[PDB]
């Protein structure tokens, strides 16, 4: 039995969107932590073969010099959203000569939420929701901020948040170790610990990627050596 | 009178016995709505609506089922309210365009014809569904006269002396027939309208209700206006008193 | 004038059971000559030639698009094209650009592929057809060509007298025009054969 | 075959295994839903339309209930079937006529009007997005040389000229009546035509009408303007019938 | 508001059959029979124009239609579809004439109309035509007879039949007819092969005949049909 | 089951199931209350949180200097409708240099939201709205449903367990028209808190307030700015 | 050009010269300016040659379609409407002055149609560069209900006036008589102008033309 | 050209010259400028022949369809309004001066002017065309309220005669039309029928 992509369930929800939420659960788990010293984003790479170059797996990307993004689920869908975000930030800079607040970027991307449909639509318009979940970590005038967005388009600020396959467990483990006054080192440490817990493979310097955005320093992707130096104090 | 094996899922699909069940279903949606009546006297047209109240939290005059389509044309609706409002928009725009093109107030028969054609345009394709409401257009002029028309979801338009639409359509029609509106005046008629509304109303199944009333005639210079609170309370008093016999 | 930018001359003459078509060979820009071997006559099939005078670009372009439509015609239909048919085709093609016309005045000369009946016509830049029984001219030196043709042409000419006539007409008309010349080419076509000659002409 | 079906051939306008269009036939059945019957008869110097006027309510302004429509001053029509669809087709007819006169500078022939309307119906017959109209149109009018003309068009796209026809519920009975009456060869005068029509409808319904139970359209050679008969001048024919 | 169905209503069955076209042909082989005969000096088209009552005016609608001054049409199947195809064919012919200033070759008109019919077996939201066409013409001296079926395919015929009993009519023509015939003879064997399925008194108003010689195409008058239907003349 | 999946399909009972299913989306969100005095219009919204580490969802949005809204349903549709209302208001100010009458804006919302309920492949807006506004007809509380129907209210509550709030408001309607601002916000907060089990109550972390009036443009109080309203309330019963 | 038209007792006479010019030079000495619209309707064309051609052809085609569908003989008002509406839609950019003549079921009808889309129904009309002369002949020697030969004489006289008095007109006179049951498309109705006979022999004998290159190519 | 329309009690009177010129040449010395739009609705054309003809045709079309759709005799004001809409919308592309006049069961005899601007105004009487300039004074000094039908007839006849005498772009014949509930009475004043006036001698 087939139906339209904008059909409502008797419960009052859109089938395709819910199914996209279901699609997220099969993606690599990622954790973002907000801290007055900066925001951190960590994610497992899930390398399926020794032949696969792990440096070509980026689930953490730079939206702008002050904003980075972590993604989980169908990455191919996420690429579009990332580019849209970058373009939005640059347009805003061009127009207003200032940086975008993390919330504004997150909202902008969130506006592409239910922009799908069949009839009464453009030829190039989306046929289905984006099967991906996003964590926007960045530093603006309101300091360090972390946001979460799902295919529903509902975006909300989080102090600490985990998305992906091991979402629930990692979220519990996050609740157990978060107080609104951690240092950034503590946040990174905790992130990597929970990551090591939830990952099926042995956590190493080529198994994941970690990035931080702090009030004094731009978006920084942790190199192999730095990753090792944090994994060191396991 | 009940077939439904795929033949009732579209307006672009006839039934094997030559029926368009989508339209009839929309008509059934009209039937499940509270009754609205309208009657023409020798000097105009009066509208009365049984506006059921779903909550005491709602302000008085909320969800008006009486609309001003043109300064000389009023509209009484029955059924799915949103559709009724959109249709009111269409009627308004039609009247406006007619004025802007021909230079005078649109004759009621023509407005009814146009809007009815627009309604009918929805009973033919699978891309859209028929409107879920029926409505009545009332007007008066000296060169035209007193006129009252009615349109159902199929697109059928007819001229009436008295008419009703909704739950107790027939129950109201039998009460309207008793009147001699061809000789009476819109002043006397209001009371009888309120009366028929109170009679037809079912105080048991349906809860509390508010009564809406509308003038359009020689007593209003041809303008379609709401019935003043005085005359309305007078008619309601007459109705509540006539309910004790 | 736009037509005079490149210059040139094209002529066609009728014979007994033969037909003739000639054109100068100069490709020049206003007053300077660039080439002395510029083709202005194109075969639209066996025993059917067209000759375009005017703006060189539109000469080549009209020729090419005409060959396009012609090929498609002779493919859709299992036959060679009739002269009248080709004429109407050119007329249509030119008139499609009624308000942005190609600057060329085509001249068609050939023999009916079924019969052998000679045929000569000319057209506007917007494609108005004109069929004659004697001669047709188009070019910057049209008045000179008219002058020669009105005095040299005889009715039933054999393939040798026709050659001499059209050759003298072309040569002597062209020699009184500054932007037409640098050689003359003549195609004399008959049922059996086609004879192509380049005349001895002034090159100044 | 012989009643077979496959796919959506009973839902949209596509071919059945035996090469039928079920939706079209269903539309023909939709014509009868009105529960009315119309009769058209062509005379020697006129053309006559007659139709039931079922007004079961005194609450209706009986002047607004009509199945007779003026397409042009010289072209009249009667619609049988679904009311809204009928009015739609009448609007389209009026448009095509007015546009015809605008483009060609002369009044459209009944022949050509009917042909046009039918051609429009054919599209509904061939496209699946829409459904044919549940109505049948009968046009009447005087032609400059061919004289009185009575044409009819179907939801199927069929159109034809007639000496007489009918539409609606008791169509077949009315036709069987009319051909029987035609074979006798009478002097088809005005009154002969009107009487033949009214009596066709009457003896087909067994009612014997009051002058307010039917409506009669008409068009004469001496008076080509489409004329609708008053209750009085209908009652005249009615009392003229109860004498012989 | 309306738009249209953008998907084909005619698709391939697992066996490989375009079912809707075959059903269209089923509609074709169900209408009144029509014969066509090419006869060296002309072409003849004939059809059963049997109405269904005395009330019908047979002198208003015709089954034998002219496309131009030299091309004619008859059909087997559905009337309205045929009418549409006639209008379209006439238009195509006029386009050809406007471009080339020469009357359109019969084969060309046939090919173009065939393309039009082909469209409705692939284009969105439409069914194929329930009509087979017999097209007669006189171009370049020679006479021409063509048939086009709902699939958009077309064939050249010396003689043939369509509609009810088209097989019996085809064998009949295959036997009791051949080349070198004159127009008169062809008309005769055409009304004769039409009589092989005429379940009734075949009058001059029960059938319609059109001829196409090298003097143009035209529809035979009821009088000429009466002369022919006297089993002679 | 065969009349469930398209908004252009009437049920044989004269109903449209997709519309009603869309109506069910309003009840999926956190409850919200709206009430008006004679000088002020007030929205009180119960913000909801996923986990304790996630901030509470915004429920009150600014439309114009004289108009604000409270949402209940799909946040995307809510943002859409909000941007629409904002745009219409801006248009009204650009053209007439006067603020758009609230009732007219609501009418436009009705017209816009009605359209997709009648076209194939389209869907109703999965969001309910409470609109608080002030114009020269006074304060106004309006309610808009996915069915494109709208209501002019004295008081209203929509969403999860909003029945309690409704029941509360229906008793204090008579009091509402004469209350000062603080008493009005009080009543709103009590109505809102009625939609909660006794194990939980209102907090500065999960309550938002929107206020518009004759002396005040539409303002949103979220955290520490809510305390002056909460502090001054009964202890509630069990 | 110099086209004219007249209405007599039994029908209509149309006239036209045959000179076509480009610049101040005669390009065509024999050009047919009387065009077929329908078997009962003809139309003379003056102005931009290609425009008159394509316009008259197009309207002829549309009328053929029209009569094909209607089964009747085309009316003149129809051709007039089509022509004037098309021409008006192009706001005079189609240089086509026309004389439309034909016999209907309503009788003989003669229109003049100017390239801007305006028409005049008159018993006699003239168009072209030589229209003033022809119109002078008409205004001088026209009477209602003329006989066929009389009207032919009048029209040919008018066209002649155009031919000799206007530098834009020249050569032959073409007539077209249209009655309720006849169509006389008299081509060279009169050849009042003749080229003088050659007084010499400028024939070039085979060999007088020097040749640089030759190439024979056999066909089939 | 020179058109005119005067309103009496039970209807209107229309008048026009018959000269149509291109340059200084008279392309038609016998034009029919009074064009029927409906049974009792006429219009007087001035300006571009093509423009006025096209617009008149279009308005006849529209008004015909409109009157059929309403099943009532069309208001003169409605015809004037269609003309007004067309002439105003395409004012930069049309050269048209129109006088729409006729009878109507609701308002009786009516005369409306639609000058080149595209505006519309009802008048007791209206004049237009190139010749109208020469008769403004006469028409001002001669008009009297309550004129009979025949008085209006003679009035327009005289005015048009004077204008035609003075204006070179006007002349030929005088066309008159009388419109009332009765119908349309058209007539033509030619030669000696056209009113003459004493020309100065010594
Ligand atoms: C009227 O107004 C009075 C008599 C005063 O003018 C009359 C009556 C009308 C209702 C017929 N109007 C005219 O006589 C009228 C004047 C006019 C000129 C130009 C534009 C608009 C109005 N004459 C015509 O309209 C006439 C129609 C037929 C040819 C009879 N055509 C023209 O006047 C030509 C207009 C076309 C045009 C030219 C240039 C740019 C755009 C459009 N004018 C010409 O000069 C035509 N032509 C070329 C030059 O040599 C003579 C022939
Ligand atoms: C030589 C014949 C085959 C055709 C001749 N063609 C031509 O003269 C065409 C005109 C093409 C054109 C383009 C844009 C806009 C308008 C016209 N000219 C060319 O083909 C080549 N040139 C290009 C540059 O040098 C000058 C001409 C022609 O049309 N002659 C007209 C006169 C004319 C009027 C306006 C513009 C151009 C020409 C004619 O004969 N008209 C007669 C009527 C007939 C042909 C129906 C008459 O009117 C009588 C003879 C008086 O001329």
């Amino acid at each position: 039995y087939d139906r339209g992509v904008n059909t409502f369930s008797p419960e009052g929800r859109l089938f395709q969107v819910e199914y996209a939420i279901e699609a997220i659960k099969l993606g690599s788990t990622a954790i973002g932590i907000q801290t007055s010293e900066g925001v951190c984003l960590a994610v497992e790479k899930r390398i399926t073969s020794p032949l696969m170059e792990p440096s070509s797996i980026e689930k953490i990307v730079e939206i702008d010099a002050h904003i980075g993004c972590a993604m989980s689920g169908l990455i191919a869908d996420a690429k579009t959203l990332i580019d849209k975000a970058r373009v939005e930030t640059q347009n805003h800079w061009f127009t207003y000569n200032e940086t975008m607040t993390v919330e504004s970027v997150t909202q902008a991307v969130s506006n592409l939420a239910l922009q799908f449909g069949e009839e009464d639509a453009d030829p190039g318009a989306m046929s289905r929701p984006f099967g991906v979940a996003l964590l926007f970590g960045g530093v603006d005038e309101k300091g360090p901020q972390l946001f979460h967005m799902d295919p529903s388009g509902t975006f909300v600020q989080c102090d600490a948040r985990a998305i992906g396959s091991a979402s629930e467990g990692a979220q519990s483990s996050l609740q157990e170790v978060y107080h609104k006054s951690m240092t950034l080192k503590e946040a990174i440490k905790s992130s990597l610990i929970i990551l090591k817990q939830v990952m099926e493979e042995k956590l190493n310097a080529t198994n994941i990627e970690l990035a931080t955005v702090q009030p004094g320093q731009n978006f920084h992707m942790f190199t192999k050596e730095e990753l090792e130096e944090v994994i060191k104090d396991i | 009178s009940s077939i439904g094996t795929g033949y009732d899922l579209s307006a672009s699909t006839f039934s094997p016995d030559g029926r368009v069940f989508q339209v009839e279903y929309a008509m059934k949606a009209v039937e499940n709505s509270s009754t609205a009546i309208g009657i023409r006297c020798k000097d105009g047209v009066v509208f009365g609506v049984e506006k059921l109240v779903l909550s005491k939290l709602y302000e008085e005059g909320s969800n008006k089922r009486l609309f001003n389509v043109d300064r000389h044309v009023g509209m009484a609706v029955a059924g799915l309210l949103a559709d009724a409002r959109s249709l009111a928009d269409i009627a308004r725009e039609e009247a406006s365009n007619f004025r802007s093109n021909f230079g005078y107030n649109i004759p009621l028969k023509h407005l009814a014809d146009r809007v009815a054609m627009y309604v009918h345009a929805y009973t033919l394709y699978s891309a859209v569904r028929p409107f879920g409401c029926s409505f009545m257009l009332g007007s008066y002029s000296v060169n035209d006269g007193a006129q009252l028309y009615m349109i159902d979801p199929s697109g059928v338009s007819y001229g009436y002396w008295g008419c009703a639409i909704g739950k107790a359509r027939q129950a109201a029609k039998t009460e309207i027939e008793k009147l001699q509106m061809k000789e009476m005046t819109c002043r006397d008629i209001v009371k009888e309208v309120a009366k028929i509304i109170y009679i037809v109303h079912d105080e048991v199944k349906d809860k509390a209700f508010e009564l809406e009333l509308s003038w359009v005639g020689e007593l209003t210079n041809g303008r379609h206006e709401i019935v003043p609170k005085d005359i309305r309370e007078e008619a309601e008093k007459y109705a509540k008193e006539s309910l004790k016999e | 004038s736009i037509m005079s930018y490149n210059g040139g001359a094209v002529m066609a003459m009728k014979g007994k059971n033969c037909v003739a078509i000639a054109a100068d060979r100069r490709f020049g820009i206003q007053a300077q000559m660039v080439t002395t071997d510029f083709q202005k006559i194109f075969p639209m099939g066996d025993r059917l030639y067209i000759g375009l005078a005017g703006l060189a670009t539109d000469v080549q372009t009209v020729a090419q698009r005409l060959k396009f439509r012609l090929n498609l015609y002779e493919l859709k239909e299992g036959r060679q094209i009739k002269p009248y048919t080709l004429m109407s085709m050119v007329a249509n093609l030119l008139y499609e650009k009624r308000f942005g016309p190609y600057y060329t005045e085509p001249v068609i000369a050939g023999l009916d592929p079924k019969t052998f009946k000679p045929f000569i016509c000319s057209l506007d830049l917007i494609g108005c057809p004109m069929v004659t029984d004697d001669f047709v001219v188009s070019g910057t030196c049209a008045e000179q060509m008219y002058g020669m043709c009105e005095s040299l042409w005889e009715p039933n000419m054999d393939p040798d007298h026709l050659f001499e006539t059209i050759s003298q007409a072309m040569l002597n008309a062209v020699d009184r025009d500054a932007v037409s010349g640098m050689g003359v080419i003549v195609h004399i076509i008959e049922k059996d054969k086609i004879t192509t000659r380049t005349l001895k002409a002034r090159m100044d | 075959s012989r009643g077979s079906s496959a796919g959506f051939d009973r839902h949209i306008t596509i071919f059945s295994p035996e090469g039928r269009l079920y939706q079209v036939e269903y539309a023909f059945k939709a014509i009868n839903q009105g529960g009315l019957t119309s009769v058209a008869v062509r005379g020697k110097d006129c053309a006559v339309i007659v139709t039931q006027k079922k007004v079961p309510d005194k609450l209706l302004d009986s002047s607004t209930v009509t199945h007779l429509f003026k397409i042009t001053e010289n072209i009249g029509c009667v619609m049988t079937g679904m009311t809204a669809d009928s009015r739609s087709q009448v609007q389209r007819a009026r448009y095509e006529a007015a546009n015809w006169k605008y483009k060609y500078g002369y009044e459209i022939p009944v022949d050509m009007l009917c042909k046009r309307i039918a051609d429009i119906s054919q599209v509904y017959t061939q496209n699946a997005e829409m459904r044919p109209l549940g109505c049948c149109m009968i046009l009447i009018g005087i032609d400059e040389e061919q004289g009185p003309q009575v044409y009819k068009c179907d939801p199927a796209g069929y159109y034809c000229g007639f000496k007489a026809t009918a539409a609606g519920v008791k169509q077949t009975e009315s036709t069987s009546f009319l051909e029987k009456k035609v074979k006798k060869k009478f002097d088809w005068t005005f009154e002969q035509t009107v009487e033949t029509a009214i009596t066709c409808l009457s003896t087909v319904l067994s009612i014997d009408f009051k002058p307010s139970e039917i409506e009669v359209g008409v068009v004469t050679v001496e008076n080509p303007k489409f004329r609708i008969l008053t209750e009085a001048e209908i009652d005249a024919h009615l009392v003229a019938l109860a004498e012989r | 508001a309306e738009r249209g169905y953008s998907f084909s209503l005619t698709t391939f069955s697992p066996s490989g059959k375009l079912v809707q076209i075959e059903y269209a042909l089923a509609a074709v082989a169900g209408g009144a029979p029509s014969v066509g005969i090419k006869a060296a000096n002309g072409v003849v088209l004939a059809t059963e124009k049997k109405q269904k009552s005395i009330l019908y005016d047979e002198r208003s609608v015709h089954k034998v239609e002219p496309i131009t001054k030299h091309i004619g049409l008859v059909y087997s199947g559905m009337g309205p579809d045929y009418r549409v195809l006639v209008h379209r064919a006439r238009k195509l012919a006029q386009q050809y004439y406007l471009v080339y200033q020469e009357p359109i070759p019969t084969a060309q008109l046939v090919q173009r109309v065939a393309s039009v019919m082909q469209e409705y077996t692939q284009s969105g939201g439409v069914r194929p035509f329930g009509v087979s066409l017999l097209i007669c013409g006189w171009n370049e001296g020679r006479p021409y007879l063509f048939q086009s079926d709902p699939s958009g395919a077309y064939f050249a015929w010396k003689a043939t039949a369509m509609g009810k009993n088209y097989v019996n009519g085809k064998t009949f023509l295959e036997k009791r007819y051949n080349e070198d015939l004159e127009l008169e003879d062809a008309i005769h064997t055409a009304i004769l092969t039409l009589k092989e399925s005429f379940e009734g008194q075949m009058t001059e108003d029960n059938i319609e005949v059109g001829i196409c010689n090298e003097a143009g195409f035209r529809r035979l008058t009821p009088t000429e049909v009466k002369d022919y239907l006297a089993a002679i003349a | 089951n065969q009349y469930d999946n398209d908004v252009t399909v009437w049920s044989p009972q004269g109903r449209i199931h997709q519309i009603e299913y869309a109506m069910e989306a309003v009840k999926q969100g956190s409850a919200t209350v709206g009430l008006k005095s004679k000088t002020h219009a007030v929205l009180v919204a119960l913000k909801r949180a996923q986990s304790e580490l996630a901030a509470h969802q915004k429920k009150i949005l600014h439309v114009d200097n004289h108009i604000g809204i409270s949402i209940a349903g799909l946040t995307a549709d809510a943002r859409l409708l909000c941007n629409f209302m904002r745009q219409e208001c801006l248009d009204s100010r650009f053209v007439f240099d006067r603020p758009l009458p609230v009732s007219r804006l609501v009418s436009l919302i009705g017209s816009k939201t009605q359209i997709p309920t009648q076209r194939y492949g389209r869907r109703p807006y999965g969001v309910g709205l409470l609109i608080a506004g002030y114009d020269d007809m006074g304060p106004h509380i309006f309610q808009t449903c996915p069915s494109a129907n709208y209501f002019d209210c004295r008081a209203m509550s929509i969403g999860a367990r909003s029945q309690s709030a409704r029941t509360y408001l229906e008793r204090h309607m008579s009091e509402f028209m004469e209350c000062n601002l603080n008493e009005l916000v009080k009543h709103g907060l009590r109505a809102l808190r009625e939609t909660l089990p006794a194990e939980q109550d209102l907090t500065t972390k999960n309550v938002s307030i929107g206020i518009v009036g004759k002396d005040l443009e539409f303002t949103i109080y979220d955290d520490d700015d809510v305390s002056p309203f909460l502090e001054g309330l009964e202890e509630r019963p069990q | 050009t110099t086209i004219a038209g007249v209405v007599y007792k039994d029908g209509i006479v149309l006239g036209a010269d045959t000179r076509a010019t480009e610049g101040m030079v005669v390009a065509d000495k024999n050009c047919s300016k009387i065009h077929f619209i329908s078997p009962n309707i003809y139309c003379c064309g003056a102005g931009t040659a290609a425009d008159t051609d394509m316009t008259t052809q197009l309207i002829s085609s549309n009328l053929e379609l029209h009569s094909l569908s209607t089964g009747r003989l085309p009316r003149v008002v129809t051709a007039n409407r089509m022509l004037k509406q098309m021409l008006f839609r192009y706001q005079g950019y189609i240089g086509a002055a026309l004389v439309l003549g034909g016999v209907d079921v309503t009788g003989p009808h003669l229109y003049s149609i100017y390239p801007h889309g305006s028409t005049d129904k008159l018993p006699y009309v003239t168009m072209g560069s030589g229209s003033l002369a022809a119109m002078a002949v008409f205004e001088d020697k026209f009477r209602p209900d003329m006989e066929e030969e009389e009207a032919k004489n009048l029209v040919s006289e008018a066209i002649a006036a155009g031919i000799f008095n206007d530098l834009g007109s020249g050569s032959n006179i073409d007539l077209c008589v249209i009655s309720k049951n006849k169509l006389d498309f008299l081509r060279p109705y009169t050849v009042p102008n003749k080229k003088g006979t050659r007084l010499g022999r400028y024939r070039c004998e085979k060999g007088t033309t020097a040749v640089l290159t030759e190439k024979i190519t056999p066909l089939e | 050209t020179t058109i005119m329309a005067v309103q009496f009690d039970g209807g209107v009177v229309l008048g026009a010259d018959s000269r149509t010129t291109t340059g200084s040449y008279i392309a038609n010395r016998v034009t029919d400028k009074l064009t029927p739009i409906h049974d009792r609705i006429f219009c007087c054309r001035s300006g571009s022949a093509a423009d006025t003809q096209a617009v008149a045709d279009a308005v006849t079309y529209q008004l015909g369809f409109h009157s059929i759709e309403l099943n009532e005799p069309p208001l003169v004001h409605t015809a004037a309004s269609l003309f007004k809409e067309m002439c105003y919308r395409y004012r930069e592309d049309l050269m048209a001066g129109i006088i729409i006049a006729g009878w109507d069961p609701q308002e009786g005899g009516q005369v409306y002017s639609v000058p080149m601007g595209g505006m519309m105004v009802r008048q007791s009487f209206a004049i237009g065309g190139s010749g109208s300039s020469y008769i403004y004074g006469y028409v001002d000094a001669t008009y009297r309220e309550g004129m009979t039908k025949e008085e209006c007839l003679q009035f327009t006849a005289n005015a048009l005669a004077l204008a035609m005498e003075r204006d070179g772009s006007s002349g030929g014949v005088i066309r008159l039309a009388a419109i009332a509930e009765s119908g349309v009475e058209r007539q033509v004043l030619l030669g000696d029928q056209i009113p003459k006036f004493a020309v100065a001698t010594l």
